C-alpha cells in the first residue's frame, strides 16, 4: 500500500510505465472497502491526469487502471462524482466504450453509470454526450446469451440509471432508444440481469399516464406478472413496484395488468412476510379498487377481499394505511351489493378498530368510507342494521371520541354519522 | 446510486 505522496510523484514522472504503476497503486487505494481515501485523492489533483490516461490507446494496461480508479472515485458523493465529471470525464469514458478489449469498455460502462446514478443532471449530461448509441451497441448481438454474464450485467444496471430519477425524467426519445433492449433484459435468463431490468421498467413507470403508456405498449405487463411470481425477492420486488406504477395510470393501463392475470399472485403478496411487499401488493391493491366496476368485480372474483380484511386486521401500520385506502377507494365506486359482500366479509370491525390510531389521516379516511357504507346500507334500507353492527363492535365509542378532537375535516364529519346514523 | 468495484 503506497502513500498518495508516492502515487503523486510517480504518476508526475512523465515515465509512462512508472505512471501505470502509480496508476494500480491509486487503484488499489481506493479498491479497498474501508475508507477508501478518494478526497485525498481528488485533493491531491491526480483526476486530470487519470482522465488523460483514459486517451492512452497504446497503454491499455494504464487505460483500465484509471478508469478503474476513475469509477470508484465517481462511486462516492456526489461531488466526488463532481470531480470525476469536472475532469472531462464523460466524454473519455464513452470513446472507451468502443474498445477493443473487453474488461476495458466494461469498466467505462460501470462508471458512466456511477456518473449517471448521481442524479437527473449527470444523467442527462451522459445522454447529451451521446452514450446511448456506443452502449446499445454493446448489446447488439442475436443472442444475450453469448455474452460474458458479468458484462452484461453491468451493462444492465448502467441502463438502469439512465432511465432512474424525475424532476425531470429522462427525455423521450431517449427512453424511446434504450426500451427495446430493455425488454430484451427483460426476456433474459439471469437473476441479476432481471432484477435491474425491473428497476429500470418500474423507474420509467413512474410518472404521467403519458410514461406508462410507452412502457405498457412494448408489451411488458405479461413479463412483469410473471416475474411478479418468481421466487427472488430482488426481482418481486421492483415487478411489484413497476406494476404499481402502472395501475396508478387510465382503467384501460390498468385492465392490461388485470388481463395478464396479476391478480392471481396477490394472495402471496398480501401475505408476504416482507413487510414491504405487502405494502406495495396493498398499495397497488389500493389503486385497483379506484377502477371500474367490472375490475372492483375482479378483485371480489380473485378472492381478494378475504385477504384486504386480514391485512385491515394484522398487519405493519403502513400497510394498515393502504388497506383503509384500498377500501374507500373500493366504497366510493362499487355497487352496492359488492359493497354488501365487503361487509359479510368482515370489513366493520377491523376498520372500527383502527379508529383509535393516533394517525389523522388514515382516520379521515376510515371515517369517509363508513359514510360509503351507509349510503349504500341507504338504498336497502338497512342503515339500522349497520349502526347495530358498529355500536355491537364498539364502534360507536370511537365516533363520539373522534367527534371532539383537534382536526376540522374530521369532526364535521364525524358529527354528520353521529346525527344522521345514532338517535 | 452507485457501486464500487471491490477486489
Amino acid at each position: 500500500n503506497w502513500s498518495v505522496e508516492d502515487i503523486v510523484k510517480g504518476i508526475n514522472s512523465n515515465n509512462l510505465e512508472s505512471q501505470l504503476q502509480a496508476t494500480q497503486a491509486a487503484r488499489k487505494l481506493l479498491s479497498r472497502e474501508k475508507q477508501p481515501p478518494i478526497d485525498n485523492i481528488i485533493r491531491a489533483g491526480l483526476i486530470p491526469k487519470f482522465v488523460s490516461f483514459l486517451g492512452k490507446t497504446d497503454c491499455s494496461p494504464i487505460q483500465f487502471e484509471s478508469a478503474w480508479a476513475l469509477t470508484n472515485i465517481a462511486s462516492g458523493t456526489s461531488e466526488q462524482t463532481k470531480a470525476v465529471v469536472d475532469g472531462g470525464a464523460i466524454p473519455a469514458f464513452i470513446s472507451l466504450l468502443a474498445s477493443p478489449h473487453a474488461h476495458i469498455s466494461e469498466q467505462a460502462v460501470w462508471a458512466l453509470g456511477n456518473i449517471a446514478g448521481d442524479g437527473s443532471a449527470f444523467r442527462d449530461l451522459v445522454i447529451k454526450h451521446g452514450a446511448i448509441d456506443p452502449l446499445l451497441a454493446l448489446l447488439a448481438v442475436p443472442d444475450l446469451s453469448t455474452l460474458a454474464c458479468g458484462y452484461l450485467r453491468n451493462l444492465t444496471w448502467t441502463l438502469s440509471n439512465l432511465c432512474r430519477n424525475k424532476n425531470p425524467a429522462p427525455p423521450l426519445d431517449a427512453v424511446e432508444q434504450i426500451l427495446p433492449t430493455l425488454v430484451r433484459l427483460l426476456h433474459h435468463n439471469d437473476p441479476e440481469v432481471l432484477a435491474d431490468s425491473c428497476w429500470a421498467i418500474s423507474y420509467l413507470t413512474d410518472g404521467p399516464n403519458e410514461r406508462i403508456e410507452m412502457v405498457v405498449k412494448k408489451g411488458v405487463v405479461p413479463q412483469l406478472v410473471k416475474l411478479l411470481g418468481a421466487t427472488e425477492l430482488p426481482i418481486v420486488t421492483p415487478a411489484l413496484r413497476a406494476i404499481g406504477n402502472i395501475v396508478t395510470g387510465t382503467d384501460e393501463q390498468t385492465q392490461k395488468v388485470i388481463d395478464a392475470g396479476a391478480l392471481a399472485v396477490f394472495p402471496s403478496l398480501l401475505t408476504n412476510p416482507k413487510t414491504n411487499i405487502q405494502k406495495e401488493a396493498t398499495w397497488t391493491m389500493s389503486n385497483i379498487t379506484a377502477g371500474r366496476q367490472d375490475q372492483i368485480q375482479q378483485v371480489v372474483n380473485h378472492g381478494l377481499v378475504p385477504f384486504l380484511v386480514g391485512v385491515l386486521s394484522k398487519a405493519d401500520f403502513k400497510t394498515q394505511k393502504e388497506a383503509a385506502w384500498a377500501i374507500t377507494n373500493y366504497t366510493s365506486g362499487g355497487t352496492v351489493e359488492q359493497i354488501v359482500y365487503l361487509v359479510h366479509c368482515g370489513i366493520i370491525e377491523p376498520l372500527m378498530n383502527l379508529l383509535s390510531a393516533k394517525d389523522t389521516k388514515i382516520i379521515q379516511v376510515i371515517l369517509d368510507a363508513i359514510s360509503n357504507i351507509f349510503q349504500a346500507a341507504e338504498k336497502l334500507g338497512e342503515t339500522e342494521k349497520l349502526s347495530i353492527m358498529i355500536e355491537e363492535c364498539g364502534g360507536l365509542d370511537k365516533i363520539e371520541a373522534l367527534q371532539r378532537h383537534e382536526n376540522e375535516s374530521v369532526y364535521k364529519a364525524s358529527l354528520n354519522l353521529i346525527e344522521k346514523y345514532f338517535s | 446510486r452507485k457501486r464500487q468495484k471491490l477486489m
